[PDB]
């Protein structure tokens, strides 16, 4: 639904990452050189934000409002 | 409430002595066995975990000749408590010099 | 030899092609003929040093020598989760209309880090949920979201149509008890990473909530750990048994890490050596390669201990480790009087 | 204004794009997916070269 | 005593007595949901 906020095996904070991963997203950086540049070192981080799928805009579609 | 002695039978035998101490880990357990096995007079040190549900270890002394196996552990903490201050130093001293040298 | 050998065996742990040797502290009294180990305060005060080769804002790497792997072991586990921190634990929602669920939101800020300094709160009793002003903090959450009054015909992205649709956790207020206000300066307490996202919001829909924030060890809840990643690995020493030159001293320089293993032009030819052991990961590829399997001779030194602290920016790491110090004597001073009261 | 910024210069920028038309980042995406493909460190280039 | 609901697609607020045909104004939607309450609600963050 939405991007967590710890990692599942660190904890490291990863929720503040999201929405500039999409950033560099809509900039030309490819998955990987994004994911080194936002500081994940570890694989983990980086399964974390790069298997997140957003789907909390697709509920809000259907959000009363 | 916390550390509990125990004694090998009824006979009240103070060569081989359980203390079972509560709210506590592997943590202090393996560092409490490390510090105490080096003590010349311990023949068997070894601690365990009775259930991964409840929070407690139980830690077993056997010495060598006559020795209550008590004075082994007080021995053991305090030798553990100088190592701590010992490395508190040193790491205080060390993030200072490197403070000092970086500005 | 003999006398080699068991040197090795109590010093260094061998990293095999298909498993690892000499994994074991055997350095204890009675093990060994020839050597006393007996537990001696002069020459671990002498041979013990701790050496810090990198440290910044919530990040700290620095190398121990002389420690065991039980007391590096014991630092390790006590700062993962013996080291207490402010962490928020009760949420009380007043009509909250999001589309996040109510217990995954309280989840969710219970995650947030507060960047209080935990040394200055104690812990709550058993019971007592309304809480004092020693042992709790509050923080206030109300954003209500709406349609942007000024806004382009089109205004297909969200951002220009809706104002606060993204409820970050800068828009916590601390809201002071009794005399907080006083002791803790403004801007102290807050979020420690500004702009974690905790929810999105539609215009309609509003997030009102209080947080009640009270002292915690991560062995209780994963939400107080301070350090993200506390860890720490064996000092890597790489030996060559013969000299390697030659086109196959470039393949070194490929097995290993790309800044241990440097080649140098001595004579006009390249022969390899080791420029930097720490560097390396220990990937183990020079097993692949058949020739170079017996030239070379992969070890990690038993005593020396580098340690990595990434912290989640409650407070530096330096004062981390110090405060983990302080909770292994706390334990032993402990566990001492429950002794004495015994005896 | 995609196909005007092609007759302008064969490169363009899908932040520029979706700066510019104010619009979603999947619209501009397949705008941009029906006249362009994607060249790493130069943006998106149209598809078929200059006749 | 005025009750409150919430239609589906208008989403406004309106007051229907006890035995009344479920129905909303300026529309024709007959699916009525109830506001939430605002008694306060104690959550654990665990
Ligand atoms: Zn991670
Ligand atoms: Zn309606």
């Amino acid at each position: 639904m939405i991007i967590p906020v710890r990692c599942f095996t660190c904890g490291k904070i990863v929720g503040n990452k999201w929405e500039a991963y999409l950033g560099l997203l809509q900039a030309e950086y490819t998955e990987g050189d994004a994911l080194d540049a936002l500081g994940l070192k570890r694989y983990c981080c980086r399964r974390m934000l790069l298997a997140h799928v957003d789907l909390i805009e697709k509920l809000l579609n259907y959000a009363p409002l | 409430k916390t550390a509990l002695e125990m004694v090998q039978a009824a006979g009240t035998d103070r060569h081989c002595v359980t203390f079972v101490l509560h709210e506590e880990d592997h943590t202090l357990g393996n560092s409490l066995r490390y510090m105490i096995m080096k003590n010349p007079e311990v023949e068997f040190c070894g601690y365990t975990t009775t259930h991964p549900s409840e929070s407690k270890i139980n830690l077993r002394i056997q010495t060598r000749g006559t020795l209550p196996a008590v004075e082994p552990f007080q021995r053991g903490l305090n030798e553990l408590m100088n190592v701590c201050q010992h490395v508190l130093d040193k790491f205080e001293a060390s993030i200072k010099d490197y403070k000092d040298q970086k500005a | 030899a003999a006398s080699q050998a068991v040197e090795e065996m109590r010093s260094r742990v061998v990293l095999g092609e298909f498993g690892v040797r000499n994994v074991h502290t055997t350095d204890f009294p009675g093990n060994y003929s020839g050597y006393d180990d007996a537990w001696d305060q002069d020459r671990f005060e002498k041979n013990f040093r701790v050496d810090v080769v990198h440290m910044d804002e919530n990040s700290l790497e620095f190398d121990m020598v002389g420690i065991d792997a039980a007391i590096a072991n014991a630092f390790r586990r006590i700062l993962l989760a013996e080291v207490p921190t402010m962490a928020v634990e009760k949420v009380l929602v007043y009509n909250n209309t999001s589309i996040v669920q109510d217990e995954i939101l309280a989840h969710r800020l219970g995650l947030i880090p507060i960047h209080a300094d935990p040394r200055l709160f104690e812990y709550r009793n058993q019971g007592d949920e309304e809480g004092t002003e020693i042992d709790t903090l509050q923080f206030r959450l109300q954003v209500r979201c709406t349609r942007n009054p000024h806004a382009a015909k089109d205004s297909s992205d969200p951002n220009e149509l809706y104002v606060n649709h993204k409820v970050y956790t800068r828009h916590m207020t601390w809201i002071p008890l009794g005399n907080q206000a006083d002791l803790f300066p403004e801007g102290t307490i807050r979020p420690v990473h500004d702009d974690i996202l905790i929810a999105q919001l539609r215009p309609g829909q509003e997030i009102d909530l209080l947080m009640h924030c009270v002292k915690g060890i991560g062995k209780d809840h994963a939400k107080f750990s301070p350090v993200a990643t506390a860890s720490y690995r064996l000092l890597p020493d790489i030996t060559l048994l013969e000299p390697v030159e030659g086109e196959a001293a470039e393949e070194l320089s490929r097995c290993f890490s790309p800044g241990v293993i440097e080649v140098q032009e001595v004579q006009g030819k390249k022969v390899a050596r080791v420029a930097n052991p720490r560097l390396d990961t220990f990937s183990r590829e020079i097993f692949r390669n058949e020739k170079l399997k017996k030239v070379v001779r992969l070890a990690r030194v038993r005593d020396h201990y580098i340690f990595s602290v990434e912290s989640t920016g409650v407070l530096p790491p330096d004062v981390l480790v110090s405060e983990a110090i302080k909770v292994l004597m706390g334990k032993c001073r402990r566990f001492l009087d429950e002794l004495d009261a015994v005896q | 204004f995609v196909m005007w910024k092609f007759t302008q210069s064969r490169w363009v920028v899908r932040k520029e794009v979706a700066t510019v038309t104010k619009l979603c980042a999947e619209d501009v995406k397949d705008f941009l997916e029906h006249m362009a493909v994607v060249r790493i460190n130069k943006g998106w280039e149209f598809i078929l070269p200059y006749d | 005593q005025p009750m409150i609901y919430i239609c589906g697609e208008c989403h406004t607020e309106n007051e229907i007595k006890s035995r009344d045909p479920i129905r909303c104004r300026e529309c024709g939607y007959r699916i009525m949901y109830k506001k939430r309450t605002k008694r306060l609600v104690v959550f654990d963050a665990r």
